[PDB]
């Protein structure tokens, strides 16, 4: 057989899709949480500008989709039937954990900044534009991530 | 083929299972031990604003 | 924030539904034009008190009974949330209580240096801060007895053998010293509590909430502690809390102020409070502050400084129901828009 | 850091050159030093409208600073025409350098030959070869090392000009000829061994060439000096400078209390004077260190943030280059000039404060504020 | 497999390529997360200094581009035939740029969060924060240079 | 505001870069992984020197 | 503690015998791709299947409480919230929905092989896709549902405030369980394409 | 003993057996253990509701009752000589079913001492409880489907 | 000895009758402690209602009891040339019932104390505590069915 | 594959190459941190003495800096053909270097919180933090010695 | 390499020298940082008594001498083809230094600190001071003897 593609290969590169899913799920999913803490805790006080704070939970959203784009071209460019090689093994393997734990840590700041600064925001008015600016300074913590998967992977594919 | 004599394939397989019942058994003690009782209902009060 | 809601979930959402319950500057402003106290009865039975005091006749009712039977059913509502809870927050909850406790064991005190009488200082005794062995420690012949009763079974014992030695009592001042230097014991061992068993983010909420209480007692006591002079420093440097945020800093020349002028240096020193205690009274300045962080609190869904929030918010709305009923029931109406609360 | 002793030798006055020059020699660069130069004129050329017009957070300290940065940026030209690199590449001016062979394959490893020296600073044919970062490293450490022992030896001549100054002369012999002595049998001791090292052609010399920083820490062992001597005994005599040096720490012990805590101060005085002495000697590793920094992190830039060459000979690659040259500048100047080279300053500025300040500056005086005020227009309130 | 270039050689260059912006990625999201707690913070009760408080972010995003420069550069330096050694200095340099820029990041949030504090009660303090996160940025630079030097060498004279 | 220096910069500084690659330098072309192509690259970074100095003159309206 | 001092003792026992290993020349001995290879693969499809079903019900049933306290606990103020609201808990078992459908797609897929033989590329390849299908299923599952729990708790206490509130939080569920969604879609689509244990 | 029915396959089925049991047992156990403290509180008050409220003890009790049925159904199929293949399924379904019924004893303990705190004040949280219970089971019956699917796959077809 | 029958079963078997004694007894130890701290927490204001609250140490003795008889069930079919599955029969019936001794113990021992504690006020809420028991020791129950059931198959056609 | 030259051989060295910025990076963000901390607290106070008392954080750079120095010097010991000596070598001085910087950012980050502290109030307190944060950073200069002298043999005369 | 002299010899060695360095220095600095936070609070105070009170510090410096001689001296002591003999004791010699160093440390750090906060106070307390630091200083003393014992033996007559 091929020596550099033993049978154990798309081990690795199911572990590349799936720590890039289950991190970047759980990232998503942290700073949804404490954006939606921070959210309920200022509706009840003065309720308005609900909608306009919502946009961190947005950004967790698009977290979860940056996930979802490294995950699918991960499984996309898996199958038992072609010669897989362990240096795809491994190279998926690195793809998802850059994108997983890039997206992770982004959600973790995300959430908390966002959660901090919504919960300001009811006092004064016009904290917005910071918290957008550290959303989106933030934002681009997950988007290199997610750009170190999408050249790594392209890598392995090559 | 086989990788240490005494560390045979299936003893992995074992340990692994045996593994992950044990994770799972200690992380559902470490829920139930921390069960307490709101003992403040079940203890009448001296205190006139309660009586 | 996720196992918060294990166990004091129930107690969460009870008492964010109390925070509904909450009096906002509308319905005060509504019980401000009042004219008579029945008036402010019946507009109150609006609000979420209810129907609470249609239990006393028109003339019978004064702000003196209005404030007992408020406070009385925020007593009764704290002691449910109390024995509805177990663990961790129960002995956050208790807490709560051992300041209220700290005030009631100290005011027994007074009443054993001259036993003068017994029972009427009992029932006087505000119900929140009680504890099992109030009856016992009361009929305390002498001293030595309440300081024995009050270091065994009963949640003193810790402060006072800190603090006391073989009741060395009679010499000090009970309200000047004996009080207050027990309610800094019990705030030192409460920040204490706080910074180990709490998760955040009521840590990151209760440190600082109680570092605000922590300024504020000692604020008072350096204001206090000028006019006369036998205090001195070393005790008003131990008197003071030692822990909170503007300690050492502030704290160090607060002990050291002698004058007005020293503590209007000290305290101004720090950003939050500059101007603080420059203009009115220190206390609409200290409510306000206080009103602010317990709103910051409720800001915060998932933690249990939440209670502590609640419940000092709602005692501040019972003591500016208390303002507002005393502000028309003894005219003055110039002074009726006191009311702190911010809700 | 601290105001001068009564009628001391102010340390202003060489900080004035070494400042902006320990800075250069950390920060190396023509492009960035360049235009920083010109922030430095912006303030210099319009001083006299500056002067009346609010600092605020425009500028702020930078107030003062327009002659201070003007400065820096001319000692940032010449370690650029020292270290040959505008920005991260090499110019090529001057006399052609190593000489690699004539004939090379497809992909070849190709050595070089020392066909000669490159006149003015490190020579371009270093760039781009797999041993040019350890040439330049070897190079500019021990052009660090031997700048900051001068720098020391300015410095500490510094206290004798003091004392002299004031005609003591017990604090002189206690003080400046046993630390002077120690100071120059170690570590100047290890400049001229690093000098008669480059000094002799090695490998035509025949005998064998010691490692780049070697002889010392070899010397530490004990006066059998182990191989590879740099000249006739010239290891060997060194064990005089050594047990001259460790000989004096006694008497630099003792001279100073020979008149109640007196010596217990002159015990610690003494400690901390041997433990600063190597403590600062190392410390001149910084320039290095942020030389080296610089010119990686302009490499890097310099490799993807700029010149693609994409799309040659393109309209759109004409705009994707537009675009792609302006993301360069807009981060070399923002994150290079501001964040690295205001951290030289601060690495230069605290190298003055102690490694050089505290050899000589210990006296501390009253300021000199007078009684006069130009204006009150700030509108206090 | 060459007994120099084993199959499972491309374990360690890739580890080390993950680990360089992982590692990272975790300093600036504590670094930002600490920063911007701090900000909006203290910034409710003065505004106007927002902007002016905003670096410690980009400080942390700088933090983030380091990542992303040493990730991608070790990324080109990947392949299937490398070296075992080829591999270890991979990894070597990943795991540097990493935990200096984990370091760096853990540095950015803590003065940062006490910078701004201290700059909304009071102004001056400003530029001494700059300078702080200036130094808690030229740590994980430190970093950056040691891996883009180590992934530099990790190439020439291998067989 | 700002882009006049960027401006000027992107004329002097693109500009020599832009003449030693057309002088086909060592040091930037020619080597096994840069554009073999001198003069090709050379034309198009001309051309963003030349945009350049018409973004200066655009810039100039500071007076 | 104890317990990290354990880990301590796992550390350096593990590091030490990799060392051991290596230095005596038998880093190969610990031959992590032979143990992949060896193992049965009806191992790792099976504890993917289990795996899978149990973190989406864990992760459903903690979701499930973590809602359901508070919306109790707010419904004691006002019981408006109680119907209105237990669309969260129906959108957090809308997870474990999941989980079983995964579940079941997943067991369409085992089979006995021919002995020995098939013990090959295409039945590793569905044993390994198996398993760190149902991982991913399962985690994200449970995550997400932690995700829906706590904002179905925040939606329960906004909604005790103002019913108008309770609808605008309601998106923030929505957000949460799009992870559910997205969960769902990834592990089918890495875990199809692998042929059943022939 | 032969490469598929190896002599440690039967482990896996004992292991499933037991598991099958310990967690769902573990669960119903935490169940009541919290139903029961939070019906002892309220009931002291309130005795009237005393009847009514076992309900999420009968609930974990059904826990139990999925532990028993799944451990008594996977017994009946161990064997000196079963596959290893009916040994692994055996050993997952096993699993599934046990941290299910874990997972919903879990919730069945919390929610149903959160619901009968609430009925103890307001009473149509009553049957908002009960909903709650239900849809908390259904999810429990979920891995109970689960695991009775891949035991009666296990002994088909087997060599 | 044969590889069906290999010389290591008895280990097996050894840890089974262990802990089929060991856990249970943890379990009703604990819950014998906490019935135990309540009775004397309450009967201390209530002398006389003493023998009538120790119900709950009556059932955590009885758990006890399952332990033992699992134990010595479990010791008489053990023996040197026992095959590996009798082993692994009796280890998985012995975890599993101590195992559910072991939570029946915390659910016996929580519910026990939280139930006298409300009795020593509500007169009425002992028979509440006993349905609250009885629900909570069918977990043991179904413990010991499976201990039996495990067990009785152990040694059905073992080679 | 030599005996005494092993394909592993490299892997220690860059393991130690790292390390040497790594653990050194640690330590100067370490006591980066609570430096600036301290310069936080002591200027929103007393503004003007921030650049003076900008030092312990410079000292703080120290740890940096002697990890750079120390890592790129072991890098150029790095060989795809280095025996085990040298990369035994190399990781031992990365090793030491690195441990030795994060003890002395223990010790510079604490001294420097505790005179920035202190010489907010008293004036010339100044002197003694300053020397205190010299041995602290003294500290880090005999780790460096003793990593410069295992890299300075870990090519001497190598087989 | 000969089993006498095996290839990993060098190991033990070179992790003996750093680990001395390096728990020498954890010594050192955290005695120096919590005596130096002993100083910044009393200086305060009393600032002339800074230059009498600085003591504990040094001796955390004596501390750093004996870790650097023992570390300089044992690692002179190394060499490729050394025996594993040597490499033992030379280990043993530089965790022996190192640690009771960091013993050592932790003793003049406590005593140092607890005495220097004293002595603002009272100054006839500055002797037990002192006297208490030599009577912990013996302590890296006796490291110090025992690791250069060791390291006269390790290769002593070796082979």
């Amino acid at each position: 057989s091929n020596i550099y593609a033993p049978l154990y290969a798309p081990f690795f590169g199911f572990a590349g899709c799936a720590a890039a899913m289950v991190l970047s799920c759980l990232g998503a999913a942290i700073g949804t949480a404490k954006s939606g803490i921070g959210i309920a805790g200022i509706g009840t006080f003065k309720p308005e500008l609900i909608m306009k704070s919502l946009i961190p939970v947005v950004m967790s959203g698009i977290l979860a989709i940056y996930g979802l784009v490294v995950a699918v071209l991960i499984a996309g460019n898996l199958s038992p039937t072609e010669d897989y090689t362990l240096f795809n093994g491994f190279m998926h393997l690195s793809c998802g954990l850059c994108v997983g734990f890039a997206c992770l840590s982004s959600g973790y700041a995300i959430g908390m900044v966002g959660d901090v600064g919504v919960r300001k925001y009811m006092h004064q008015p016009r904290l917005f534009v910071g918290i957008v600016l550290i959303l989106i300074f933030s934002e681009v913590l997950g988007l290199y991530g997610m750009i170190v998967a999408l050249i790594l992977n392209t890598r392995g594919s090559e | 083929d086989i990788l240490s004599s005494i560390w045979t394939e299936g003893l992995l397989m074992c340990l692994i299972v045996s593994a992950l019942l044990l994770f799972i058994l200690i992380v559902a003690l470490s829920w139930i031990s921390n069960l307490d009782i709101t003992y403040g209902a079940l203890e009448k009060s001296t205190n006139p604003i309660k009586k | 924030g996720v196992y918060f809601n294990i166990d004091n979930g129930f107690i969460e959402g009870v008492v964010r539904g109390y925070r509904n319950g909450l009096l906002s500057n509308n319905q005060y402003i509504n019980l401000t034009q009042c004219d008579t106290l029945e008036d402010l009865k019946l507009q109150l039975s609006s609000t979420d008190y209810g129907n609470f005091l249609s239990s006393v006749s028109s003339e019978s009712l004064t702000t003196s009974l209005i404030q007992e039977y408020a406070s009385s059913k925020l007593y009764h509502e704290f002691n449910y949330i109390r024995d509805q809870s177990s663990g961790s927050t129960r002995k956050f909850m208790d807490y709560i209580t051992y300041g209220y406790m700290i005030d009631n064991v100290a005011l027994m005190i007074t009443g054993t240096i001259h036993d003068r009488d017994k029972g009427e200082i009992l029932q006087r005794c505000h119900p929140l801060g009680w504890f099992d062995t109030l009856p016992t420690l009361s009929v305390a012949t002498d001293l030595e007895s309440l300081y024995e009763t009050v270091l065994v079974d009963t949640p003193l014992a810790p402060y006072f053998k800190n603090c006391f030695d073989t009741a060395e009592e009679l010499d000090d001042m009970n309200i000047e010293i004996i009080r207050n230097k027990l309610y800094k014991a019990y705030l030192e061992d409460f920040y204490n509590f706080v910074t180990e068993e709490i998760p955040e983010p009521a840590k990151e909420c209760m440190q600082t909430l109680l570092g605000f209480e922590a300024d504020r007692r000692s604020i008072n006591i350096a204001l206090n502690s000028l006019q006369s002079s036998d205090i001195d420093p070393d005790l008003k440097s131990d008197l003071l809390p030692n822990i909170g945020k503007l300690y050492p800093l502030a704290t160090f020349h607060l002990a050291q102020a002698q004058d007005f002028e020293g503590v209007r240096a000290a305290l101004a020193n720090v950003y939050e409070y500059r101007g603080f205690l420059e203009t009115g009274n220190l206390e609409d300045h200290f409510y306000q502050l206080e009103m602010e962080l317990c709103r910051d609190a409720f800001t915060q869904q998932f933690a249990i400084s939440t209670v502590w929030a609640w419940m000092k918010s709602k005692e501040q709305e019972v003591r500016n129901i208390t303002w507002i009923a005393e502000c028309i029931a003894q005219n003055q109406r110039e002074r009726i828009n006191n009311y702190i609360s911010v809700y | 850091y601290g105001i001068a002793q009564y009628r001391e030798i102010n340390a202003g006055l060489p900080t004035i050159v070494t400042f902006p020059f320990m800075f250069a020699i950390m920060f190396g660069d023509m492009g960035h030093g360049f235009l920083m130069t010109l922030a430095a004129l912006s303030l210099v050329l319009n001083e006299k409208k500056i002067n009346k017009m609010k600092r605020g957070e425009i500028f702020d300290m930078a107030f003062t600073g327009r002659y201070i940065i003007l400065l820096m940026g001319v000692f940032s030209m010449y370690t650029g025409f020292l270290y040959n690199d505008i920005f991260s590449k090499t110019m090529t001016i001057f006399k052609s350098g190593w000489k690699w062979p004539d004939h090379w394959k497809k992909g070849e490893s190709i050595t070089a030959t020392s066909v000669g020296t490159y006149p003015i600073g490190l020579d371009w044919a270093w760039h781009g070869t797999e041993n040019a970062l350890l040439f330049s490293n070897s190079y500019k450490m021990k052009l660090s090392i031997l700048m900051g022992f001068i720098h020391m030896t300015y410095s500490y001549f510094f206290s004798l000009a003091n004392h002299l100054y004031f005609n003591s002369m017990i604090d002189i012999i206690g003080n400046f000829i046993p630390g002077l002595l120690f100071m120059q049998g170690i570590f100047g001791y290890l400049s001229v061994c690093i000098v008669y090292k480059w000094a002799v052609d090695w490998v035509k010399d025949g005998k064998p060439a010691p490692g780049l920083l070697n002889m010392l820490i070899n010397m530490f062992l004990s006066p059998g000096t182990i191989d590879d001597e740099l000249y006739p005994h010239q290891a060997k005599v060194q064990v005089f400078l050594l047990l001259m040096a460790l000989v004096c720490i006694p008497w630099l012990l003792l001279v100073k209390p020979l008149h109640g805590d007196i010596m217990i101060h002159q015990v610690i005085h003494t400690i901390e004077f041997c433990l600063n002495c190597v403590s600062h000697t190392a410390s001149y590793l910084r320039l290095w260190a942020l030389s080296l920094a610089h010119a990686q992190l302009s490499s890097v830039l310099w490799t993807m943030t700029i010149q693609i060459a994409f799309g040659f000979r393109g309209f759109v690659g004409v705009f994707m280059t537009v675009a792609l040259f302006a993301m360069w500048f807009a981060l070399t100047c923002a994150v290079l000039v501001l964040m690295e080279g205001t951290s030289a300053m601060l690495h230069s500025l605290r190298l003055h404060w102690v490694e050089s300040m505290s050899k000589f500056f210990v006296g501390e005086g009253l300021p000199y504020e007078p009684f006069a005020f130009e204006y009150k227009d700030m509108e206090v309130a | 497999m060459t007994e120099l270039c084993p199959v499972y050689a491309p374990f360690f260059g890739a580890i080390g390529c993950a680990s360089a912006i992982i590692f990272t990625s975790l300093g600036a999201a504590y670094g930002t997360a600490k920063s911007g707690v701090g900000i909006c913070a203290t910034c409710v009760l003065r505004p106007d200094l927002l902007f002016k408080n905003i670096v410690p972010v980009i400080m942390a995003g700088i933090i983030a581009i380091y990542g992303l420069v040493v990730s991608v550069l070790v990324c080109y330096s990947l392949g299937q035939k490398q070296a075992l050694y080829t591999g270890f200095i991979q990894l070597g340099a990943g795991l540097s740029v990493g935990l200096s820029g984990l370091a760096a990041g853990f540095a950015i949030g803590i003065v940062g969060d006490a910078g701004v504090r201290g700059s909304s009660q009071q102004p001056r303090l400003f530029v001494g924060m700059i300078l702080i996160l200036i130094f808690a940025e030229v740590l994980g630079l430190y970093g950056l240079i040691v891996a883009l030097l180590l992934n530099s060498r990790a190439t020439q004279d291998v067989v | 505001w700002c882009c006049t220096v960027l401006s000027a910069f992107g004329v002097v500084i693109l500009s020599v870069i832009a003449h030693l690659f057309n002088t086909n330098h060592e040091s930037f072309v020619g080597s096994i992984n840069d554009p073999e192509d001198g003069p090709a690259v050379a034309h198009t970074v001309y051309l963003a020197a030349l945009v350049y100095l018409v973004f200066f003159v655009f810039c100039g309206f500071q007076v | 503690s104890f317990s990290h001092f354990l880990y301590y003792l796992v550390l350096i026992v593990v590091i030490v015998y990799g060392l051991y290993k290596l230095f005596t020349g038998h880093g190969s001995d610990i031959n992590f791709g032979k143990f992949l290879l060896r193992t049965s693969p009806y191992m790792w499809a099976n504890l993917g299947i289990a795996l899978c079903v149990g973190l989406s019900v864990v992760g459903a049933a903690w979701g499930i409480f973590i809602t359901g306290s508070s919306m109790i606990g707010a419904g004691v103020r006002a019981p408006r919230i109680t119907t209105k609201n237990l669309i969260s808990i129906i959108f957090c078992e809308v997870v474990a929905i999941y989980g079983l459908i995964i579940a079941i797609v997943f067991s369409s897929k085992l089979t006995v092989a021919t002995a020995e033989n098939m013990y090959s590329k295409s039945n590793l390849y569905t044993g390994y896709s198996l398993f760190w299908a149902g991982i991913t299923v399962g985690a994200s599952n449970l995550i997400c549902g932690i995700a829906v729990g706590i904002t179905g708790a925040t939606a329960a206490i906004s909604d005790a405030a103002d019913s108008a509130l309770f609808v605008k939080i309601l998106v923030i569920e929505i957000f949460g369980s799009i992870l559910g969604l997205l969960g769902l879609i990834v592990g089918l689509l890495m875990a199809g394409k692998a042929s059943e244990f022939q």
